[PDB]
């Protein structure tokens, strides 16, 4: 049980899981706000 | 009777050297040559690691700074 | 003297340049400034090919076997023909 | 001190007149770079004060402000006007060439002598009644100039602001636009 | 600099004309109520709200019906490049300040060659809110005197 | 101890002598003296402007809805005019005088004491310190002088923290309140407290 985490926690398979998780967020909010060429809140 | 000369071990030193890879660096002493003709007696350890790979070479007294 | 091949006094004797020269340049020879009591010398640098392995195998702090390229002869220039 | 709570810049040790700990720049540091400020700093102080007045009570007056009063060598027949009267000489070539040899050889008399203190304080033709009789009262004497003449220096920067900030006006007449309506004319205007 | 405001610009209202224009066109080929009827309306109305939205924003259109930014900084239009630029560097430094926290928190270990490639989780768990305040954090650094060396550069 | 965080232990730093010590500073802002150091007046000047700044933007609306007196709201008040008021000039005068009594205040963190000898009279005794960094009470700052500087400071201080934290968070809720809702803070609460479980944010977005 050990060994698989320490293999998750090796520095490619988090790229995958942070990259990963930070391409959802990207496209989710392109999906709500898309077009968005200015930031018309303030 | 004459005690060991330069530092005597664990000390922690800086490099002067210029040519060398560790310039303005700091190693540590392991051991230094008691034989007066030996011309580069302190034998410094590193911690990094230079082009060849090497981390350790001798070295000359006045190219030894005793920090503390 | 085709290449000109020097050592200097960091050398620490251990005999792995003169056994890495592929044209037999570097040789060993008495000392009394290391505790292996013996440095390298160069007394047949016309053969000198120029091969920098010789001092890929000096494992001192810059370099303890140091070569400098000149002129080229026709075996410094390894022509078999 | 200058600025209550700060440890004097150690080379202001007072050894001086109208010294107050004040070297954020440390300008100061070399001795003779030390000296030679002293110098430009009295006769900058020096000038000024003769300026100010000189500035003002023709405004006070029905002459021109300080800016009028060089407007006729503008244009190329000006003729000078003291109280007024179109003096003869108020050409510009003519006052300029009486302006250029009397101030360089006076002011090079001062550049051929080196006290120094002289340089700073000559005294002498320049002391026809003796104030410098009383040590003690000469030296609270430099203080008074001193101290006055950073503040004519002030004034005079005052002056000339509010010349770039409102062209073509006067400094009493700033002031009494102020004094309409101190509320409503302040330096809260220009920016 | 004579752009004109985008809600206003013709050639802008034109853009979003033919553009309709055109997804209309490779709209009347299949049927009124199938998947591809729908997918190409719904982006018909994905266009329509983008031209509004960029005709309601301020944002200023040349000769071309395209929008221009005004980056020069005029507070009239600080959304465009000022605004989304703080946003920017606030978050650029979050990952730098995090970044530098890890190195220098495992760099006292027996080896910080292995607790790089083989990331410590856990202590990057309590680090990665740290850069929520590094604007803070780092000005006292520099105040202090510990954002940077002066003269010991290598090895240690 | 009574922490923030019931299970979790404070830090080791936060020993507690500070009132107000629930043991809560999560991302280490505070391991340092000297940045601990001038954090403390920090809150400290914080709270105090934010306790009379929500009092001042509650009484107002407070005082106008009722109908007792009439002023705009504090959102509004920034374009406010009665006479003789440039807001060009007051902004400089208000810079000059907060400047003033601001720096004479680092002054004194920066160097206890060295504030009140000096030449101008009559006034260079109580400007010396209160004997704590932030609270200055002397003859003129406290002239009720109604401290003994040591046993109250533990447990009313206490009380001023906690008023304080309390004030700052209150402040916070009125901009993000004004910032949505459009309208006063006491509306915010009059209208949420006409239908609550219909008047919340979850409705105001
Ligand atoms: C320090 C706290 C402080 C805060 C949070 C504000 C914030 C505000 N001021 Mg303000 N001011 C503050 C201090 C000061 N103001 C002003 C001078 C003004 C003016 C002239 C105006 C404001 C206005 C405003 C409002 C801006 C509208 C907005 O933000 O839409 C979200 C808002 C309530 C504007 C306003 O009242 O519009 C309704 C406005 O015209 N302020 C001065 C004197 C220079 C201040 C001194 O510190
Ligand atoms: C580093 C330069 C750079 C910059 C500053 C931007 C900036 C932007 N891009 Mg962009 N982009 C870039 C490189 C860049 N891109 C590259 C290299 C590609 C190709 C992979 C794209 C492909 C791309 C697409 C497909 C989209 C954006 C979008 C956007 C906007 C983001 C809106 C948002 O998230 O809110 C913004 C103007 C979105 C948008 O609407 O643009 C206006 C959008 O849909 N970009
Ligand atoms: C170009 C003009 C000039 C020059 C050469 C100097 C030169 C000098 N000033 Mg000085 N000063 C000036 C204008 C000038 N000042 C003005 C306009 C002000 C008013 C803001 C001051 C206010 C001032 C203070 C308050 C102090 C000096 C001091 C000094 C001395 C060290 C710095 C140096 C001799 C310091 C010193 O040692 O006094 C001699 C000092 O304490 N000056
Ligand atoms: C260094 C100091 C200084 C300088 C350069 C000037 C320069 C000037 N003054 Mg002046 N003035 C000064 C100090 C100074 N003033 C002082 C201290 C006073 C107070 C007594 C005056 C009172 C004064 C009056 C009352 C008048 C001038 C005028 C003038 C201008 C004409 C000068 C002239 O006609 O011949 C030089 C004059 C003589 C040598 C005598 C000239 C720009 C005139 C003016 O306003 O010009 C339109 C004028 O009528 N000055
Ligand atoms: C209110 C301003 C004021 C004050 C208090 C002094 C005070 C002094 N000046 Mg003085 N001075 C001033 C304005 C002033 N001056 C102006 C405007 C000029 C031009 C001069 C030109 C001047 C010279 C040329 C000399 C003095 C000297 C003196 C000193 C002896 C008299 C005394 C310290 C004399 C001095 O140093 O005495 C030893 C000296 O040589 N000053
Ligand atoms: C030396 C003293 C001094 C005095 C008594 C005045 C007095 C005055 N100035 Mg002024 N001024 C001064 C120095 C001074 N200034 C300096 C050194 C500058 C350059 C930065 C200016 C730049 C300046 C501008 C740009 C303006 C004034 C204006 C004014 C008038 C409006 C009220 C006021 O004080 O504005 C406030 C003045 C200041 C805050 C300057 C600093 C004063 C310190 C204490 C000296 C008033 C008559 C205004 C005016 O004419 O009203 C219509 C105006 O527009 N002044
Ligand atoms: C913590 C990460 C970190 C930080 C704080 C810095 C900081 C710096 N780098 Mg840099 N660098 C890094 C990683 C980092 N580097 C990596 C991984 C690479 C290899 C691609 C480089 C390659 C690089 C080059 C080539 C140059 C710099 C330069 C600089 C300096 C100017 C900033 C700049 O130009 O950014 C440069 C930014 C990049 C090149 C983008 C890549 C950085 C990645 C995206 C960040 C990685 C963060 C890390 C993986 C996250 C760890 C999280 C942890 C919890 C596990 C500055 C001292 C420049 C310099 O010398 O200026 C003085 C310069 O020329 N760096
Ligand atoms: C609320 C409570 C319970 C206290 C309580 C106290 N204050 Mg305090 N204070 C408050 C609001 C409050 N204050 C507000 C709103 C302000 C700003 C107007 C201040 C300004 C203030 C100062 C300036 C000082 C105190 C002092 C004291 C004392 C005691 C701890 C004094 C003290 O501790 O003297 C020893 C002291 O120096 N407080
Ligand atoms: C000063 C302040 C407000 C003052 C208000 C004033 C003067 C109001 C003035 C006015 O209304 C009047 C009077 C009249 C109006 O006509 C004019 C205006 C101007 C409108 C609020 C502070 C408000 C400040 C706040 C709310 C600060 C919150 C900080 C937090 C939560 C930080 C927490 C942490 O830092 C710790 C504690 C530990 C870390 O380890 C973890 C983290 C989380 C990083
Ligand atoms: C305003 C503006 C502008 C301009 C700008 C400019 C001009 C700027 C400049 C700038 C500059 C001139 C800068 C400089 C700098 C320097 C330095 C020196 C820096 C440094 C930094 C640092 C050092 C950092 C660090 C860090 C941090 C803190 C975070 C992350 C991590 C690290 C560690 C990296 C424009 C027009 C565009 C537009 C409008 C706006
Ligand atoms: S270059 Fe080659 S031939 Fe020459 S000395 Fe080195 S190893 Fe020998
Ligand atoms: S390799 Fe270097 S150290 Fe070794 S014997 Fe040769 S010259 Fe000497």
């Amino acid at each position: 049980m050990r060994d698989i985490k320490t293999y998750l926690s090796v520095a490619p398979v988090l790229s995958t899981l942070w990259f990963g998780a930070l391409a959802g967020l990207l496209i989710e909010i392109n999906r709500l706000f898309p077009d968005a060429l200015s930031f018309p809140f303030f | 009777k004459p005690p060991p000369r330069g530092p005597k071990r664990g000390t922690k030193v800086k490099i002067l050297r210029r040519e060398s890879y560790w310039y303005n660096g700091t190693g540590s002493v392991v051991t230094v040559d008691q034989d007066p003709n030996t011309r580069y007696p302190v034998v410094v350890r590193f911690a990094k690691v230079n082009y060849a790979g090497v981390s350790t070479n001798n070295y000359a007294l006045d190219e030894i700074k005793e920090v503390a | 003297m085709s290449h000109s091949v020097k050592i200097y006094d960091t050398c620490i004797g251990c005999t792995q340049c003169v056994r890495a020269c592929p044209t037999d340049v570097l040789e060993m020879i008495p000392w009394d400034g290391c505790k292996a009591k013996q440095i390298a010398s160069a007394p047949r640098t016309e053969d000198c090919v120029g091969c920098k392995r010789c001092e890929s195998a000096c494992p001192t702090d810059f370099l303890s076997v140091r070569v400098y390229l000149g002129p080229e002869t026709t075996r410094s220039m390894a022509l078999s023909y | 001190e200058w600025f209550p709570g700060q440890p004097r810049p150690a080379h202001l040790d007072g050894s001086s007149p109208g010294d107050f700990g004040f070297d954020p720049l440390g300008l100061a540091t070399v001795p003779e770079n030390f000296e030679r400020f002293k110098e430009s700093e009295i006769y900058h102080c020096r000038w000024a004060m003769l300026c100010v007045p000189g500035v003002l009570v023709p405004e006070a007056l029905g002459l021109g402000n300080w800016v009028k009063a060089q407007e006729w060598a503008a244009l190329p027949d000006g003729q000078a006007t003291y109280l007024g009267n179109p003096v003869p000489w108020g050409n510009l070539p003519t006052i300029l060439a009486i302006e250029f040899l009397a101030i360089a050889f006076a002011e090079q008399q001062r550049t051929m002598e080196k006290d120094p203190e002289k340089k700073k304080y000559p005294g002498g033709a320049f002391d026809p009644l003796g104030f410098s009789k009383d040590p003690a009262k000469f030296e609270e004497l430099k203080l008074k100039e001193i101290k006055n003449g950073r503040l004519a220096m002030l004034a005079f920067v005052g002056f000339c602001v509010q010349q770039s900030a409102y062209p073509g006006t006067g400094p009493l007449e700033n002031l009494a636009t102020h004094l309409a309506d101190p509320w409503h004319n302040n330096i809260g205007d220009i920016v | 600099a004579g752009l004109t405001p985008c809600k206003e610009s013709k050639a802008f209202a034109k853009r979003e004309k033919q553009s309709v224009k055109k997804l209309n066109s490779s709209l009347k080929k299949y049927a009124p109520d199938s998947a591809p009827a729908l997918a190409i309306q719904a982006t018909i109305d994905k266009t329509k709200r983008r031209f509004e939205n960029y005709g309601k924003f301020g944002l200023l259109c040349g000769s071309d019906g395209l929008p221009h930014l005004i980056v020069s900084g005029d507070q009239r239009h600080w959304g465009e490049f000022i605004t989304p630029g703080v946003l920017f560097l606030y978050i650029a430094g979050w990952i730098g300040w995090v970044g530098r926290s890890y190195l220098i928190a495992v760099s006292g270990e027996k080896k910080p060659a292995m607790r790089e490639i083989i990331i410590d989780v856990e202590l990057a768990a309590r680090i990665i809110p740290r850069g929520f305040i590094w604007p803070v954090a780092a000005y006292r650094e520099l105040i202090n005197g510990d954002l940077v060396v002066d003269d010991a550069d290598i090895g240690y | 101890r009574a922490t923030w965080l019931p299970g979790l232990d404070p830090p080791a730093y936060l020993d507690g002598t500070l009132p107000g010590d629930y043991g809560f500073d999560p991302l280490g802002l505070g391991e340092q003296p000297e940045d601990l150091k001038w954090y403390v007046q920090a809150e400290l000047v914080h709270c105090r402007f934010a306790m009379a700044g929500v009092a001042g933007i509650l009484g107002t609306d407070l005082i106008r809805v009722s109908g007792i007196g009439n002023l705009p709201v504090w959102f509004e008040a920034g374009a406010t005019k009665f006479d003789f008021a440039n807001t060009t000039a007051l902004f400089f005068v208000q810079l000059l005088l907060m400047g003033f009594v601001e720096t004479k205040r680092y002054m004194d963190f920066v160097s206890p004491g060295s504030q009140a000898k000096e030449g101008t009279f009559l006034g260079i005794e109580a400007s010396l310190e209160g004997l704590q960094p932030g609270y200055p009470g002397g003859p003129l700052f406290n002239p009720m002088g109604l401290a003994k500087d040591i046993e109250n400071a533990n447990e009313v201080k206490l009380k001023e923290i906690k008023n304080g934290r309390l004030a700052m968070v209150a402040m916070l809720g009125f901009i993000v309140q004004a910032s949505v809702t459009h309208a006063g803070p006491i509306d915010n609460l009059l209208t949420h407290l006409s239908d609550p479980f219909n008047k919340n944010i979850i409705h105001a977005l």
